[PDB]
């Protein structure tokens, strides 16, 4: 069906699902469809706590060298790259990355995937599926999909966020409120 | 004889082929060539009534299956799309040539010379979108008129025959397409003939006594 | 050739020469794409005159790179030696990909101006020869009015 | 029966023939068979019988379509000349570094695509002549 029967495409009304692709890349890449599912729900993620941290600082920061907790959003990056703040989280997710998404994906990840190929390790049943907090899941099929679509449009509504903040901020500046 | 596979070439039982095209299927051509020059438009009264072909360029593809077996000369098909594509080219090359000299239309830079506009306008911020433009459609018209089976004498399509007709020609009863035919021909050489003269102009003052304070 | 959408209410087959032969369905039909195609650029020309003289020219500049503004590109026939003509080479790109995506050979759907857009479309055959001959009679009023604002622009020097 | 010299002949012929047929199908299983070694690989033949390429030539995009793969040539195209000409004679970028300023990355990004709207033509004419 569409999407290779991946979660997400539901619609909010009711049995008449949204399915957006209007350029159709989960049709014509339907073998490079977990690499897709896998890359949303990471870039979910990542701007779900990018959101959450462009909100919290403004409220409470860290003590810390000065010049990088004791500055705006926007400004921020550059000053935390001097400071050897986000060397050492860099360094923090590059194990995380290269250990979680680079050994589930690459079956030989001591290799590039220009010498390994294959990529299969990435199913569509595991494509989010770290392992991490299975506890917390509800045991019925149906609230696991309801669980996992809520996590999709939560990190798409993530994405979107964060990217409204970051170019207003850079716009006007201000706080949690980016308006001018 | 030979197997089926190891014929290429020169080797006995290897029926001719033609697929220059990544994504064609491989046609096999007959000489031909000689065949179709006898039943061939052309060949008026300027050169005795008869089909003007000294040096026998028209015969050379019969002749590929006896070089090596292989496409290596055009057929007489594709030597009169090209001879069309060139008078209609050249057509255009002279009636710009008298043009450009008078008037101007772009943002292109003030260039009445034609042997330098080209440039000129390959040096122009706004010319260089222009000449792309102009390159692109050519590309687009040409490609999808693209022939190039004519190399073999199958084009499925008389030469110059791209789909461009807006008027009723070719479509009303009278208006024989033979006689239009032969004057499209016969006014490309002409202005194959002019471009070459222009050229002698340009190049050797004096040649054609009628450009000789032209550019 | 009656019944094509053509003729009107204070006109009928309005022909001092057209048609010439009173036949040709080929050549019938490439006039309608023609003349279907000429009044929606037209329609769309004179709304795109209208438009920035009633509603203020566009707040943005329309070229970062040529330090142009869309307030300062004048409105009117000025306006296509001041607007960047690599904006003018996107312009006809996007008329590539709405003329080139689909096909509109005759015979073809697009040779009667069905680009599958609908949008406006309606449901009863009749609802449906209301709203197309509406488009063909705008569609004609607004190349007529389009040519008078080209006229227009040329000979009083402004847009209006 | 008195075999003839001719008839050991059409036998060879025979089993040569036979041979030749019979090794091309599942029944012979020689390295040079293996998947990336001579075969077309399993479900995605390159071309038939006529020598005319498949869409199969050309792997992870071989379902889009041929109208899609002539807008991302041409774009590529487009925007591969911009950054080319942007690069070496309108504003130059040597002359640029000459004055002691870096390249201006969007010129080289523009200008890396012109070898993919090459290869994005070459196969969209592979999928408008296999229909896609
Ligand atoms: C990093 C961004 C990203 C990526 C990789 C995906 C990936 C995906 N989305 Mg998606 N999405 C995103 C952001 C993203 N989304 C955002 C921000 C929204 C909110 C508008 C959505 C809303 C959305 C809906 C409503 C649906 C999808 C669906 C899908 C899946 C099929 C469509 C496809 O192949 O597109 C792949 C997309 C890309 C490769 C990104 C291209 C970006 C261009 C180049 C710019 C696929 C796994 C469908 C699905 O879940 O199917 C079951 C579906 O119905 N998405
Ligand atoms: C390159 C352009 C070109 C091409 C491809 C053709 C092709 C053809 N012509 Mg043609 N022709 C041309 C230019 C061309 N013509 C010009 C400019 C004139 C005016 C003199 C003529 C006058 C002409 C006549 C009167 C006849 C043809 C005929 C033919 C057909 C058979 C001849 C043949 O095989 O020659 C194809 C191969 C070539 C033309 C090779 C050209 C390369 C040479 C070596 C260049 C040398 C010229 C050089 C620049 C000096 C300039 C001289 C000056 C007069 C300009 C064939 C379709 C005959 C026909 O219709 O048959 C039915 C025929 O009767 N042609
Ligand atoms: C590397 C060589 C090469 C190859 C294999 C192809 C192959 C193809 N081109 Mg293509 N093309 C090329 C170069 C090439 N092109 C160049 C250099 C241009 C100019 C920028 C184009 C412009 C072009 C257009 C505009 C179109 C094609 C199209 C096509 C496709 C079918 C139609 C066709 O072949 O007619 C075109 C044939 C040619 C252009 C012949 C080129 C021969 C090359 C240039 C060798 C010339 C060497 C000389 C002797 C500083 C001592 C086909 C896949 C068409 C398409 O996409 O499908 C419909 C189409 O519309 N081509
Ligand atoms: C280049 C522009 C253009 C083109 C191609 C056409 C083409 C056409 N018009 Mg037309 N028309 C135009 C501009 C144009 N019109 C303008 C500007 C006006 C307003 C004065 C009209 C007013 C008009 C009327 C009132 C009628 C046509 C009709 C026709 C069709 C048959 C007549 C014919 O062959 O005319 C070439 C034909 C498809 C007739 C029709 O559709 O058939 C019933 C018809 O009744 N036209
Ligand atoms: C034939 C269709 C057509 C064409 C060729 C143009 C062409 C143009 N318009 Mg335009 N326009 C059109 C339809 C068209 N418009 C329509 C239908 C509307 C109504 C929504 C507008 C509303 C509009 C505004 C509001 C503005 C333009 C502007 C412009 C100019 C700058 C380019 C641009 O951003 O375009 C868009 C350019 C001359 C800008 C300009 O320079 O002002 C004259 C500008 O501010 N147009
Ligand atoms: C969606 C993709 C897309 C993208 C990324 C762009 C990007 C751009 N467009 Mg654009 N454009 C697009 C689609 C797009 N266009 C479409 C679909 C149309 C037709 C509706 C246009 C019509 C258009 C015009 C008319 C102009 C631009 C211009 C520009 C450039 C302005 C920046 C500058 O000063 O020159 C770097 C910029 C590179 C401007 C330009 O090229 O100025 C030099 C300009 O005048 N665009
Ligand atoms: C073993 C073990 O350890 O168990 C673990 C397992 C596991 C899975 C890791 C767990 C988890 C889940 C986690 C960590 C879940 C966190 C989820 C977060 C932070 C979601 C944030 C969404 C923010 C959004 C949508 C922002 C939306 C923002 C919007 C829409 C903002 C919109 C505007 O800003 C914009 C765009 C413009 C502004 O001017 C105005 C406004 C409107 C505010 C556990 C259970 O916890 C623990
Ligand atoms: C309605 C949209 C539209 C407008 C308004 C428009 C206007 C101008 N076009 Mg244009 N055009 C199309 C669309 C439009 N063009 C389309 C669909 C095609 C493909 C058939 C096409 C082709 C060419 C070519 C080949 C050239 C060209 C140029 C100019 C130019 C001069 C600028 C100047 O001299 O500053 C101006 C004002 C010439 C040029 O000089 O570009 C440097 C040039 O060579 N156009
Ligand atoms: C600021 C800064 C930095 C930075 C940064 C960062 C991270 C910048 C990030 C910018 C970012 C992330 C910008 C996102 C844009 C999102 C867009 C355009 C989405 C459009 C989405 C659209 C238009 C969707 C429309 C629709 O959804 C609608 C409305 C209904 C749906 O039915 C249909 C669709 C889906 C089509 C550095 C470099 C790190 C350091 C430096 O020192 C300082
Ligand atoms: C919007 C805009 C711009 C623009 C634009 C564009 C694209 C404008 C387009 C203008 C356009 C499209 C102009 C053609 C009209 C078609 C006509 C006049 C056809 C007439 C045909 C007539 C009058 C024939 C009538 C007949 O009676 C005859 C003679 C015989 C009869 O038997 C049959 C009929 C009834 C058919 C600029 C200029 C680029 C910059 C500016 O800043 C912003
Ligand atoms: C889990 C496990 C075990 C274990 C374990 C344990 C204890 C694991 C612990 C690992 C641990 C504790 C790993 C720390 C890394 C720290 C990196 C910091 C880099 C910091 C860097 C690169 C920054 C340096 C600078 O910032 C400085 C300092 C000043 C700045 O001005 C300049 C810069 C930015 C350059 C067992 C029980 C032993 C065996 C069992 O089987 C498996």
């Amino acid at each position: 069906e569409f999407a290779g029967g991946l979660i997400g495409g539901q619609s909010a009304f009711a049995s008449q699902e949204y399915n957006f692709d209007p350029l159709g890349l989960a049709e014509k890449f339907p073998e490079q469809l977990p690499f897709f599912r896998e890359a949303e729900l990471k870039h979910g993620r990542i701007a779900m706590l990018a959101w959450v941290g462009l909100v919290v600082p403004e409220f409470v920061r860290i003590p810390g060298p000065e010049k990088c907790w004791q500055a705006s959003a926007v400004d921020a990056h550059s000053a935390c790259v001097e400071t050897g703040a986000l060397t050492q989280v860099f360094i923090f997710c590059g194990t995380l990355e290269i250990c979680g998404t680079w050994a589930k994906m690459n079956p030989m990840p001591y290799l590039p995937l220009s010498q390994s190929g294959s990529t299969g390790g990435l199913t569509m049943e595991n494509a989010g599926d770290y392992r991490l907090g299975v506890n917390f899941l509800p045991d019925e099929p149906e609230k696991v999909k309801e669980m996992k679509l809520k996590e999709l449009k939560n990190g798409r509504l993530a994405m979107l966020a964060f990217g409204g903040a970051i170019t207003q901020a850079t716009l006007t500046g201000s706080g949690f409120p980016w308006l001018y | 004889a030979h197997p089926k596979h190891m014929l290429v070439a020169g080797v006995r039982g290897y029926e001719m082929e033609w697929q220059p095209i990544p994504g064609d299927a491989v046609k096999y051509p007959k000489p031909n060539s000689e065949e179709m020059f006898k039943t061939m438009i052309g060949a008026d009264v300027e050169t005795g009534g008869e089909a003007w072909d000294p040096l026998g360029f028209h015969k050379l593809f019969d002749r590929n299956f006896d070089f090596n077996m292989l496409p290596v000369y055009p057929h007489v098909q594709w030597l009169r799309e090209a001879e069309i594509k060139h008078g209609r080219v050249c057509m255009l090359a002279f009636i710009g040539c008298f043009a450009q000299a008078g008037y101007h239309i772009g943002s292109y830079p003030v260039q009445p010379d034609w042997s330098k506009a080209l440039a000129e306008c390959y040096a122009s911020p706004t010319g260089a979108v222009g000449l792309f433009q102009i390159s692109v459609l050519i590309g687009w018209i040409e490609g999808k008129n693209y022939n190039g089976d004519a190399w073999v004498g199958m084009s499925e399509k008389e030469p110059g025959d791209l789909g461009f007709d807006p008027a009723g020609f070719t479509k009303n009863p009278d208006f024989d397409l033979k006689k239009a035919q032969l004057q499209e021909i016969k006014n490309g050489r002409l202005a194959m003939v002019g471009c070459a003269s222009i050229a002698a102009n340009h190049f050797i003052p004096g040649s054609v006594p009628l450009l000789t304070g032209f550019y | 050739f009656e019944n094509e959408l053509g003729v009107q209410a204070p006109t009928g087959f309005f022909d001092p020469l057209g048609l010439s032969s009173d036949g040709s369905i080929d050549n019938f039909k490439r006039r309608r794409a023609s003349e279907i195609k000429h009044g929606r650029v037209a329609m769309l020309a004179t709304m795109g005159y209208m438009t920035p003289e009633i509603t203020g020219k566009f707040p943005g500049y329309l070229s970062y790179s040529q330090s142009i503004k869309f307030a300062d590109v004048p409105n009117g026939l000025a306006a296509m030696s001041k607007v960047p003509v690599l904006g003018w080479a996107q312009v006809a790109a996007y008329g590539a990909v709405c003329e080139l995506s689909q096909d509109q050979s005759p015979g073809t759907p697009g040779a009667a101006g069905d680009f599958g857009f609908k949008v406006i479309t309606s449901e009863d055959e009749e609802t449906l020869k209301r709203k197309l001959n509406s488009e063909l009679a705008n569609g004609r009023l607004a190349m007529m009015a389009i040519i008078g604002l080209f006229f227009q622009d040329g000979l009083t020097g402004g847009a209006y | 029966y008195t075999e003839s010299a001719q008839d050991a002949k059409l036998f060879e012929t025979v089993f040569s023939t036979y041979t030749a047929e019979y090794l091309k199908g599942p029944m012979y299983e020689t390295p040079e068979k293996m998947i990336g070694r001579r075969p077309f690989n399993p479900g995605e033949p390159l071309w038939g019988e006529d020598k005319k390429l498949t869409s199969n030539v050309l792997g992870p995009l071989k379902r889009v379509s041929s109208n899609e793969l002539a807008f991302l040539t041409m774009i590529c195209l487009a925007i591969g000349a911009w950054g080319e000409a942007q690069f070496l004679w309108f504003d130059p970028q040597f002359a640029a570094i000459d004055r002691g300023e870096y390249f201006n990355p969007i010129y080289i990004i523009a200008a890396s695509l012109l070898p993919v709207s090459f290869w994005a033509h070459i196969a969209c004419y592979i999928q408008k002549a296999n229909g896609k």
